[PDB]
């Protein structure tokens, strides 16, 4: 169930513009960079404490 | 990195009536005032003999941004839920989800100050912690 | 140049509440560099506990500092008549307001009047390219 | 030049209520560059929810900073007398106020006074060409 | 010149309310460029709806900043004694106040004091040429 | 030389209310150019209608900005100890205060402390030549 | 090396309220030129009639602006954890505080945080030479 | 020829706003080698953040140092009259101004005056061959 | 060649942002010995404490003194147009700027105009051989 | 050595949007002005009767150099970190790390006057000390 | 003797962190300007009608001296106490102890200008006084 739910949450990055280590996001683009993705994934994991994961 | 400032601001708009999602669109800082944070979801109060009363409260964010001309101005003044994501220069990332604008101000149509409220705001704490 | 912040045209239409006399739309000019300030959200929110927010009904307001026209009585700018304001910015944005009412008239010196206009809703034009 | 903001003439007439003696209309001089300030509309609005406006009766006020006349007692400028003030601007507009009263007299130094004059209505003259 | 704004003489007479000892009149000098400030009209007015005014009794007050005399105790300048203050301006105006009282004393540094004197009525000399 | 406005000596005697330990009189210094401010008249007046005044009892307060001594705890300057202040000005005036008590402690940075002393009465020595 | 005002060491120990994890004591640094501000006497006084004072129980507060450490979450600086702060000034004074709580978390920009620390008692080390 | 920076003619017409009397256009002479300066764009921008500008309405100023004529009162050059300037340069460029006003009169010795002229707009003639 | 600080070519393109035309790119000439001064870093820093820097967003400015072209109106050089400037130095460096905007126009004598161009970013060419 | 002036100047550029390290490259003086130092990281302030208020501040360094034609000008105006090291003719060597340019000024593309801020500046103090 | 100038300048350093005493080391002027003094410890202020408000103040000292290569530059810029004594050519001796540089200024590593503030400054007043 946790794998299926994580696949649900991560589906939003399909086709999304990604700006890698080289530079950052300019103005008006709908892209993202690995740090923001990691932060959002951490937020999603934290919000599911008590139903899927342990405390931490 | 000894450089205080923001590098990217991402906002996602969710209209409260039509349930349409737009974003995450990068945004632009209007002036020299940086976004201001408050993570502790409890508001304390001074009492006597050093005691303190802990009352439940909300996590806020004062985020001044430049509006995007492809987004209606009403979205920045409480007509849509916001999913804000701000990354500082020193690697810190503030993540906010399911926010709301509480006290909209009379804006001139270019720069808007967003008083956002969420249950809790995440911190990324660039490597090396505790 | 879509990089300029400011107003280009300001049209105001005065309607008398009693005689139903329509005057306008008369173009106007700014008294100083202070731009009109806007609020297109009809709901005023309030901070509550743990991210919850209370939605309460409110108005789409507009603060409009303009120079009065010598052909229109000053009382028309201070709540004795209806106003239908339409402001066009330099980048193509157009805010349309109809059936507004000046709620809090302020002491004016006969040249520059700051109008606090309250209406049911305000329409935005969003120069081409939306969402 | 028609493009001129200022005051050309200021006339004030004092009518003591106790003895019914009329003094004036004497001419007066400004103490500084602050122009007289008006509020003509006799109704005050209040903001309600979703475009509604509560309309209630109020006054027509006027703020008049001038220099006192050395032949007139200072008490006449601080609410012990009925004032009949009439002000003409450089652009031709004339403000006429009759049967006015000073409401909140602040203390003055004996040369420059500021009147908060209240009246039922104030008349606008609107130099030729109107509506 | 006949065109000058400023004070020329300030006399204050102190009467002790306990032992009935009278001191003065003693000339005083300004501590700064701020002139004594007057309110002569004994009635106060309150704005009402549509031009009406409510008249109620009030006081004739004065604000008087002076340099205290080193021969007079500081307590006499802060409401523990009667004051019979009298001020003459350069243009000929003379304001007379008798049996006054200091209402709200303030923390003085020991040299300059600011009196807020409240009395029943203030008399004006109104230099020759009146009404 | 006379005609100089400033403080010459400040003597403070501490008497803790817990252990009844007496320290002083220790001399002190000003932290900046602000001078101590005084209020000797033990009664406070309040304005009533038409000249009348209501006389009520109050204190003889005192504001004393000083530099704390490094041999005295900071808590002694913030209401944990009685103070017996005695300030002599350059012009010979001596204000003696006994059995004082700081009433409104304010956070201090560890060098400069502003003390709001309140006492039953303040004595003034009034340099020679009186009344 | 006296005659200098400022802090030399700032030590803060964080104790989590729900996990009970102890972190520190970590040294911190000022964000600007404003020095930490203290208040030792744990009783707040008040003014009464004729020099009487009412002693009401209060706290020994301490205002402390510091630059947050990047290894500690920002929420720890805004009231989600206890603090055991200890500050040493350049003149040898040391303020020791245990079991402190931040009362009014003010919004911070992510680098500089202003603490309003409240604790039962603050102890002064009082460099050698006392009373 | 062609490459010659300098003024060839300066015509000034004086109109008295009180009596509507017209004097001019009288040719004038430069006092030194400092040329008159211009500002044609009626909008004054302002540097906002990251390529944005704040277009607000403003004037089309003109600084014109000229030699006084002995047949025209000095007050006519210091704001007591309406000036219509028209300057032609050596290369054919003609600057036309109408209904200007001297905004900031600077003290002059009676022969050389500098005028800060403000007008709604200024016309440029652009010698033949343009765009 | 290298080791020759100067400017070789300056090209400006004018687009009137009222009626949407285009003029240029037109070569221009330097008025004096002063060279254009540049600022490519779109972020303006500030000195915080302990070696900290507050990066605040700003513009990429450009100061360009040029001799105006007699075929182009002067108002185009003072903010009533959009400029696409492009400059090449003697050492091969090329600065390209598009959608410029003059922010603070000053008085000009009609031949030499000092621009203050502001754009979101300025391009650099780095003559061959980099890093 | 009874001579005042700089002998070698070395700057290392570290980008902030890409983290590319360039240097340490040598540079040359643009004019007769010498690089100017301030080492004491505490700014004092006059108070009443000899007391002084020691407030935290920075160790600054003003450094005019001729920009290298192989480096973008933006790197000289605060869009990057600088690792500056200056050596004088008398043996003194000043070392600076993690520095940033505070107030960039409008430069002509040849001479840039850096206003560099840093936490601390280290002095080499040619042999023979105290 | 009628010769305006300094003959001896002695400075004693005392570090603000290690409490290490250095000096008194003689010094030399960098240029033709002389030290400027303010002995009176009270500052007057103009009031109305010939009155003056005496407020407590400091005794200042402006001392331009050549940096000594055996002493760190930070000791000349407020990181250490100074005990300065200056003797003029006419016998006047100014003694200042337990000073503190208040407004450090950017220096080139050779010449520094001290702004010294102390509680009092002594004067020796060559023989024959009052």
């Amino acid at each position: 169930a946790t794998g299926v739910a994580l696949a649900e949450f991560l589906q939003q990055f399909n086709g999304l513009a990604v700006f890698t280590k080289n530079t950052n996001i300019r103005t008006g683009i709908i892209g993202t960079n690995p740090r923001l993705m990691l932060g959002k994934i951490r937020k999603w994991a934290q919000d599911n404490v008590g139903t899927l994961f342990s405390e931490f | 990195n000894k450089q205080n400032g923001v590098k990217n601001i991402l906002i996602t708009f969710t209209d409260c009536d039509t349930q349409e999602v737009i974003g995450p669109i990068s945004h632009e800082q209007p002036d020299d005032t940086l976004p201001t944070y408050k993570n502790c979801a409890w508001t304390n109060t001074a009492l006597t003999n050093g005691y303190v009363q802990r009352s439940a409260s909300n996590a806020t964010m004062t985020l001044p941004v430049v509006r995007d001309l492809r987004v209606p101005l009403a979205f920045y003044q409480g007509c849509a839920q916001v999913d804000v994501q701000v990354e500082k220069f020193d690697g810190t990332v503030m993540t906010l989800t399911e926010g709301a604008v509480v006290e909209p101000e009379e804006s001139d149509g270019r720069s808007v100050t967003m008083n956002i409220v969420a249950s809790e705001i995440d911190e990324l704490l660039p490597p090396g912690s505790l």
